[PDB]
């Protein structure tokens, strides 16, 4: 099944391909390879995000 | 303030 996180903190996009979101949001994560950047999913956009502004749910 | 950004790889 999907891994979702949840935002703890407000995330405003700066560059290219950043996905944004608000505290609270559930991030459907599409790829963590890298420890500080992975690349999710939240309605209907998808982006790269940085992992220290989430915690885990499933 | 929310956390730094961490490094883009």
């Amino acid at each position: 099944g999907p891994t979702y996180v949840q935002a703890l903190f407000d995330f405003d996009p700066q560059e290219d391909g950043e996905l944004g979101f608000r505290r609270g949001d559930f991030i459907h994560v599409m790829d963590n390879s890298d420890p500080n950047w992975w690349k999710g999913a939240c309605h209907g956009q998808t982006g790269m995000f940085p992992r220290n502004y989430v915690t885990a749910v499933n | 303030a929310p956390p730094p950004r961490p490094p883009k790889p």
